[PDB]
Formats: C-alpha cells, structure tokens, sequence
C-alpha cells in the first residue's frame, strides 16, 4: 500500500486528492507517454 | 483486478471533477496497454532529476526527497519522479488539475467543518515484526529463527561498549595508535573516550583534549572506518537474523570471511605494534590499503538494512551496485563474488 | 626557535595539514609560517622556500575528494580516483618514508632535495587536476587528454599508462554497446546514447542515439558514427529481429572494431533476409500493392 | 637590474600566442597555474658576526653564502634578488671578513647564475619552449639534483663544522666547472626563446661550441641525441608514419593543410602540393639536413596517408642527431627513401597512374 509514502511523496512534490490511483496505475507499470496524454486529458477534465 | 480501471480510471474521470472530455476512462485504456509486469524505465533519471530541481520553487524539499525517497528504495520512484517533472512543465495540466482538485479540496473542507534512535529498539522491533512476519508467512510452521538468547547476551559478539597530559609527541602519537588499534578491536580509547552507536553508527568518538590538533585531525581519517567496522559488524549480526533471511545470513557469513581478514590486517599492524616499529603515518599508509574498503563493505550492508531489503530487494541493490562498483574495480569484484555466492542460496 | 620543529610541519603539509607551531596559510592554501618563531629569519624564509606544497597536495586532496563527492561522477570517474588512490599510496609510501627519516637526522636542505622529486610528481598530479575541471564523459576524456603529446615523460608516461587504465573501464561500456548493444546510463555520459521510447521501427533510428555532448579523447567522429551504426544493427536485431548477436589497445582497436562491424552488418543482413522478409513484402507490394 | 619574470612574461607570451594562433590541432606546450603561486618553492634567493676573525666573520658569509649560492637568503649575508635571468646582488655582512668577501665575490658567479638558472628552469616549466623543452627540464633538474648532492655534502660539513669558506670557494671552481659548461646552453635556450628546432639548430650549435668541455659538450651530445629521440617520435609520425605529429607544431616541417578537395579542385594542389610545407625556423642542423631528402620523402608519407596509408616505411626509425652527422642524417634518409619507395609502390598499385594514362588513350 505504502499510502504513507505516497504522502510523503506528494509533500516531496511540495504542490498547493492522495493521486495513489496513478500510483497503481505504477503498480500495473502504465507508461510515461500515456500518462502524460492522460494527464493532460484529465486536467482539461 | 484485470478491470481496475473501473476502480481507478473511471473513478479519476468522475472523482477528479473531469466528467466533460474524455476523462480518466481513455486515460486508463492508455494505460492499460502501456502496464507490464516488470520496469523498463531505462532513462536518464539524473537529467529527470535535474529538470526537476530546476522547476522546483522550494528546491530544498525536492532534493531532499529524491534522496529520502531511496532510503525505502521503493518501487519505482523513478516514474514517480519523471512525473512530478513533466506535470509542472505544462502549466495549462497543472492549472486544469489544479481546477479539478481544489474545487473539490473546498467542497471537502466545508464538509468536515459542518458536523532518539537506539540500535536497540530499532533491531528489537524490526526482530519482532520480522518474526511475527515469518510467522505469518509460514502460515502454521514453525521456524529456524535466532533463539532469545542469540538476542540475549548484550553485545553477544562481544561488541565495542591514560594520563596524556603531558605526553611527548612521540609518546602521543604511540597511545593515540595504541587507542586506535583498541578501537578497531571495539576496545576503549587510552587517553580518549568513544560513546557507543547512537543508534545506526559505530562508535560517537569523544577525542582526547590533549589529543593534539594534528593527532585529532590525522584519527578523524580512522573513525570514518572506525564506525564503520563497529556498524558493520552490528549490521552482520543483523543480517544473522534467521528473520533477515538464510540468504541474509549467507551474506553475513561471507562478510565475517572478510571480517577475518579485517582482524588478519589489525594483526598484521599488530605485528610492528608489538615490535614497536610502527608510526602514525606507516599507520595511514597501510589504512588507506583497506580503509576505504571498510566503508565499502558496510555501504552494501546500509543498502540492505535501510531498504529493509528481504527477497530479491537485497539481491537487485546488490546487482545495483556490482555494475556501479565500478572505479572501485575491489569493490567491483567483491561485489560480483557475494552476488555469485549468494545466488545459490535462492538460486 | 625549533626549527626541526618546522619539518614537522612540512610534513603536515605533505599530508595537507599545518604543524603545530607552523600554521597553515590557507589563502594560498599554502604554509602560514608563525611569525613569532623568533629564530633565523633566513631559516624562516627558507621553510617558506617551498611552502607551495601545500598549494598542491591540499588542494588536490581537495579534488580528489570532490571526485568522490560525485555519486554519479561516473564509475571511470571512480576509477579515475582509483588511479588517484594508487598515487595517493605511493605519496603515502614517501611520507613514511619521510617520517622514517624523521625519525630523530637530516636537515630542510636535504627534505627539499629529496622533496625535489616528491614537489615535481606533486605538480604532476596537480596539473591533471586542473585537466578534470567538470569535464564529463567523453568530455572528461579529452579534458584528461589535454596532456595527450607532453613531454617530460615523468609526467607523460604517467599520463600515457593513465589513459591506458581508464580507457579499459570505458572501453568495456564501448564493447558492451556494440556487441551487446549495452549502453543505458542513467547519468547518460555515454557517446554512444539510447532513446528508450522507440517502437521497433522508430527505434531502429531512435532505439541508440548519438550523445555527442561526450565523446571520448579517442573515440573518432567516424569511430562514433560507425559505432553507432554497430550499435544500430544489433538494436535492429534487438528488436526488428528480436534477438542478439555476437559482434589501451587504442591505435588498432578501430580496425577489428571495423572488421566486426562489417560482419555483424553482413550478419544482420542475412537475418534480415530470412526473418524480415523485407524483399518478400516488397514482393507483395509490387505483385499486388 | 634585468628582466626576467618582464622578459617571460612578454616572450614567453608572444611564443604561447605564436604557438595557440598556428595550433590548427598543433599542441604547444602550456604550462599550469596551480602551483606557481603560494610562493616560495621556486628558488630564487629566499647575526652580525662582524667581530668574528676572517674565519670567524667569513663562516657566517659563507653560512649565508650557502642560501645565495643555493638561490635562498642567509641570515645576515643576503643576496638581494637580482632582478633579470640572474642570481641576487650581494650585501654581506660589513664587518665579515671583506676579503673572504671578494672571494666568494669570485665564486658569486655561481649564485648570480644559480637564481638565474632556477628562473630559466622556471621558464622552461613555463613548457611553451616544447615538450621536448620539457624532457629537457628533466635533465636540468637531475644536474640541479647533482648539485643538492654537492649541497648535501656541504651541508653535512658545516654541520660538523668541516665546511670552510675557502673550501667552499675551491669546490665551487669544481661547481664552476660544470657551471659555465651549464650557464652557455641555459642562456641559449631561455633568453634565445628558440621556438621548436630553432632551438635544436641552436643545441647543435651548443654542442659545436661546447665541444670538449665535458659538462658541456657530453650534455650536447647526448642532449642532440635525446631530442632526436623526442624528434624521432615526431618525425617518425609525420615524415616515417606520416601520421603528422604537432606536440608544439614545433617541427621542421610546417603541417601545410594537405587539403584533398583543394588538390583536385584547382590548379595548385593543396593534398598534392600543399601537403606540406617546411617551417624553416623550427629546424635543426642535422635534422634540417635529413628534412632535405625527407621533404619529398615526407610527401611521400602524405601521399601513402592519402593512399589509405599515413603509415611509416618497414624502420619508422629517424636518424638520432648525435655529433655524428651520419647519426643524424642517414637513418632519417634512408626513412626518407624508403618512404619515397612505399610512394612509388602505392603510385604502381593503387594509384594507378599508368593504367590511368592507358585509358586515357583512347
């Protein structure tokens, strides 16, 4: 699970939502390119 | 399961307040060709980190994490990383995230208002949860695990736990040697003190006053190792643990084989020292051969110890390493034989 | 007041380090003599009269440590240390042997005599400090070549039997990236570079790539190009073919390299021939396309 | 008085620019900065016993003597620093026994020529003399060792008190005659700012004057043989190997850009007839007289390299420049011969030249 560490990720990232479903998305091993299509397409909602 | 999207793509498109668009549905079918097994993030993660640093506003965090972040030595923190780099690279996702997020952070927010490290505990606790993990994992079997008595016997491996007011230089420099070799046998200073571990550590050294400023600064270069070999020794105990594996143990025993010759090299001085015919510069001399050897061997042992590293997470930091020890072509190989070695007790 | 006292302190500064009556000028890096030794103001400036070491060996006791400061300072890096590790075991030697001298006669003049020598491979190893500034990869490379032709082979044979040991550690990356087609550096200081986003047929053009930001003192523009090629060929068996193949000594290293590379292309070739069937589609194409 | 560290900083800077303007891949010997400063480890010059006799008065003279004729500073007896390619100007105790004074005013020229001679070694540290200006340093700080070992000696003396000023003054004629055997060869090369074989014009040149004399004319020799060795790296890879060699582009042969597309572009060929040019200046006697037969012989190499082939001849060997001017002159033109052979040879074969005329009949 690591939802610990993944806050401490986030606070890492030192930003303004945990986001671990893209930290599974990690655990399937999705990869970069789509990810950033799909972070994209998420924030334009 | 083989439909986690359901759980956490669709899921991002309707809790991510991105219900216009396609959502994160077509982001999880993006995904969802793009997820194997293994890794293959064969990248320049320092150029990704460099990006990063550059982008971060409070770069402090950021460093610092992506340090941190390798003391677990997680699952692919590399991605993550790569991630948080290229995300602040478009202001327009960000904004739009941010747009998706906060506005959802606010409805959350009015929602909720309405209605010291001491080597002992750490191995202690680590010794319990690892014992209570085999357990666990034996699932109704019994275990060749350490006795309590192998944790009782304080400092089992019998562990490191003189008037030089006025001495002459070459009586200081005698004793200073004299303390030193009795350091490197975990003994107690002559003139000088040495606190125990504070915690994860060798020996907290507490140099003499009349240790002069040069015979101070000449034993700063012996305690690195110095600590070294007592946190080293502390770490093959660690690994002893029949909760730290069989191959923990395996590679334990093959870091005592050297130990042996750590001990070989502290009576090989010992042999001038009894002649008297040695010096604090002979003394660096033949310390350089082998000192930084010292810390090298408890670097791999800090590695697994700190990644907590049981099954192949001990075995991939190790392989890590053998192709970066390179430089050090003795740590190189030395690596590449424990490697080979320890194989066989999971291979 | 001692003057003896005063080789002790150079030998501190031999180890970069000031005595305890003779301070170290730190401004210069060099030896702060006390000017309280109310003793001959000639042996005062005489000790000063080769001060400088501490100039070097300090200063390069500092390089060498941020050369292991570096984590990704490149495992030739570390192996550039290493042979900075055997230089530092042969100063270690002298000093010793200078402590043994020490022991109770001798004199400076002697010291500088026979620090002469020890000055001379001091400022040997000082100028290739100075030939490592923040010089990466191959550019490390050429940096460290920058003494390539020197003469005065107390230095330049140096720098010659250097460049053969570190070469050996790159050499094998080199050889891994060719017959293997092993090159993956995270730090990416390798000249013969990857793009691990290409999908077979982009990747046969962009499976390798050609970091030329660091190209080695001895690798060749051509040497680089067509090792590149190699690397290409055994990439587009990695992945068009979806297997791999079978493919210091610096002067001929190149025509083996050139001999196997023409092999392995003619090799490729015909593995081409029998499983990409790239005639067989253009066949296809023609008969019916 | 003199300039040195003025005359360096100007010679040494027009000879650097000179060397870094026509490096065009040529190297030059530079020199580094990380350890000139921190002074006092170079070697220029670094009680009132008055009342003591002409022994007494001249052993604290010659005590300080031993800094001055060392290049360093004694404790009363001091030499101030002369300025120029010198030693330092004497300022002795007043009340010293004068006439011991005058005597190793005599020897003086040892020291006056002992911090000049440090700066001089200074100056070719400063290597844009050459690197085998280097190689050269070498053996002037293993004479320099020599000497610390006569220093060593004297100073182990005068510890036990069996050092005299006369009997320094006497040993120092000894000194002197290995000095002036030294001091004429220094001058040429530091003050002369020879710029490659010029300077190796200008060693056969010691070696032709300093014939006999055996601290200078077996220093000469050997030192004509040495760089020949240094030189025979250099010709046997620009004139031998053909693979032309620029370690200060000091050589006798200028690298004149064997440009390919010039040679079949226009009417003056740049690989056929810019191959090469001769740097006349950065020549030696012998070597010169080799360059003779080895000119068309080191275009020879360049047509070989051209042919696929920048390779030696079978012997890459180049004739040692010795007092022997076969020494010098038939092993570099039988390399010179023989690669005018290898030519004719790549011409009979792969250039092809009569087969072309053949087809060019029709």
């Amino acid at each position: 699970a690591e939802e610990t560490e993944l806050f401490e990720l986030a606070q890492a990232a030192g930003g303004a939502e945990v986001f671990k479903i893209l930290v599974d998305l990690l655990k399937l091993n999705v990869a970069p390119l789509a990810v950033f299509q799909m972070l994209k397409s998420m924030c334009a909602g | 399961s083989e439909f986690r999207i359901h759980h956490d793509v669709n899921e991002l498109l309707s809790l991510l307040r991105v219900h216009g668009g396609d959502g994160a549905e077509v982001y999880i079918d993006l995904l969802q060709k793009n997820r194997t097994p293994y890794v293959t993030t064969t990248v320049s993660a320092h150029s990704a980190k460099v990006k990063i640093a550059e982008f971060s506003r409070t770069p402090e965090d950021f460093l610092k994490k992506y340090d941190e972040l390798k003391s677990k030595n997680t699952r692919n923190l590399d991605p993550l990383v790569y991630l948080l780099s290229k995300l602040m690279e478009d202001r327009e996702t960000l904004q739009y995230l941010q747009q998706n997020a906060k506005e959802r952070a606010e409805l959350a927010a009015s929602a909720a208002a309405s209605s010291g490290p001491t080597w002992q505990q750490s191995l202690e606790l680590t010794r319990k949860m690892l014992r209570d993990k085999q357990s666990k994992k034996n699932s109704g079997q019994r275990l060749p695990v350490l006795p309590a008595w192998v944790y009782e016997r304080p400092a089992l491996l019998g562990d490191f736990l003189v008037p030089i007011g006025s001495l002459p230089l070459a009586s200081q420099e005698a004793a200073v040697v004299e303390d030193l070799l009795y350091v490197l046998v975990g003994v107690d200073g002559r003139y000088i003190s040495a606190q125990p571990l504070t915690g994860r550590q060798g020996r907290t050294f507490l140099v003499d006053p009349n240790l002069d400023l040069s015979i101070r600064e000449l034993v700063s270069r012996i305690l690195p190792v110095a600590a070294s070999y007592s946190t080293v020794t502390r770490f093959i105990e660690e690994k002893s643990s029949f909760e730290y594996g069989q191959v923990n143990h395996a590679l334990a025993a093959a870091m005592r084989t050297l130990v042996k010759e750590y001990l070989v090299l502290v009576t090989q001085l010992e042999q001038l020292q009894r002649q008297g015919l040695l010096s604090l510069q002979k003394l660096w001399f033949y310390i350089q051969p082998a000192m930084r050897s010292l810390d090298i061997l408890a670097s791999l042992a800090t590695s697994v110890d700190k990644g907590e590293c049981i099954g192949g997470a001990t075995l991939s930091l190790l392989h890590d390493r053998s192709f970066s020890y390179t430089g050090d072509s003795q740590a190189q190989e030395l690596c590449l034989h424990l490697t080979k070695a320890a194989s066989t007790p999971y291979f | 007041v001692t003057e003896a006292a005063l080789v002790r302190d150079i030998l501190y500064v031999f180890q970069g380090i000031d005595g305890k009556h003779v301070k170290m000028s730190n401004a210069d890096n060099c030896y702060t003599v006390e000017g309280k030794a109310n003793l001959s103001k000639s042996l005062r400036d005489t000790a000063v009269r080769l001060a400088e070491l501490g100039w070097l060996h300090n200063k390069i006791r500092k390089y060498t440590d941020q050369r292991s400061l570096d984590r990704s300072f490149g495992l030739v890096g570390q192996s550039f240390c290493a042979a900075l590790h055997q230089e530092l075991r042969e100063y270690y030697r002298l000093l010793s042997v200078l402590h043994s001298q020490l022991q109770l006669s001798l004199t400076l003049r002697r010291l500088l005599v026979w620090t002469y020598d020890p000055k001379m491979r001091l400022k040997t190893l000082a100028a290739l400090v100075d030939h490592c500034q923040g010089r990466k990869g191959g550019e490390l490379a050429s940096a460290v070549h920058a003494y390539t032709k020197t003469g005065d082979p107390y230095a330049r044979s140096l720098v010659q039997h250097i460049l053969s040991l570190v070469s050996h550690p790159v050499l094998s990356f080199l050889y891994r990236w060719i017959y293997d087609g092993e090159l993956e550096d995270t730090y990416h200081e390798f000249f013969v570079a990857s793009d691990p986003a290409v999908k077979a047929d982009r990747l046969w053009h962009d499976k390798y790539a050609l970091r030329k930001p660091m190209i080695p003192s001895f690798m060749t523009m051509d040497q680089c190009r067509k090792v590149l090629l190699i690397g290409k060929s055994i990439n587009f068996l990695h992945q068009v073919c979806h297997d791999q193949t079978p493919t210091d000594l610096e002067n001929a290293f190149q025509g083996k390299i050139d001999a196997a590379y023409f092999e392995t292309s003619k090799y490729l070739l015909d593995v081409l021939n029998k499983k990409y069937s790239l005639l067989d589609h253009m066949q296809a194409m023609r008969r019916y396309l | 008085g003199p300039t040195w560290q003025q005359s360096l900083e100007l010679t040494r800077k027009m000879l650097r620019d000179k060397q870094s303007k026509k490096n065009s891949g040529q190297r030059l010997p530079v020199l580094p900065a990380w350890v000139y400063e921190r002074p006092a480890l170079l070697g220029d010059f670094l009680v009132p016993i008055g009342s003591l006799p002409l022994a007494s008065q001249e052993a604290a003279v010659v005590e300080d003597l031993l800094y001055v004729l060392v290049g360093v500073d004694g404790r009363y007896i001091s030499a101030q620093p002369l300025t120029g390619r010198q030693g330092r100007t004497f300022l002795v105790d007043p009340n010293l026994d004068l006439s011991i004074r005058e005597l190793v005013s005599r020897i003086l020229p040892v020291a006056a020529s002992y911090s000049t001679v440090t700066r001089f070694i200074e100056e070719k540290s400063s290597f844009e003399y050459g690197q085998v200006n280097h190689a050269l340093a070498a053996a002037m700080r293993t004479l320099v060792k020599e000497y610390l070992v006569l220093v060593t000696q004297l100073e182990q003396l005068q510890r036990q008190g069996l050092l005299s000023l006369q009997k320094l003054w006497f040993y120092i004629q000894p000194a002197m005659r290995s000095l002036d055997i030294l001091a004429s060869l220094a001058t040429s090369v530091d003050k002369g700012e020879c710029i490659g074989g010029a300077t190796l014009s200008l060693l056969h040149d010691r070696s032709f004057s300093y014939t006999g004399d055996s601290q200078a004319q077996e220093l000469c020799l050997h030192l004509t043989k040495a760089a020949s060795t240094p030189y025979f790296e250099i010709l046997e890879k620009w004139i031998y190997r053909g693979i032309i060699d620029d370690p200060y582009s000091e050589f006798m042969v200028e690298e004149h850009e064997l440009r390919k597309e010039k040679i079949q572009e226009d009417y003056n060929d740049k690989y056929w007839d810019q191959r090469y040019t001769v740097v006349q200046r950065q020549i030696p006697s012998f070597l010169q007289k080799m360059a003779g037969k080895v000119l068309s012989t080191g275009k020879y190499l360049n047509v070989v390299r051209e042919c696929g082939h920048d390779v030696t001849c079978p012997v890459a060997k180049e004739v040692v420049y010795t007092l022997k001017e076969r020494a010098y002159v038939e092993q570099i033109e039988k390399a010179f011969s023989y690669a005018s052979k290898v030519l004719l040879d790549f011409l009979m074969g792969e250039k092809e030249l009569l087969a072309h005329l053949r087809s060019i009949k029709r």
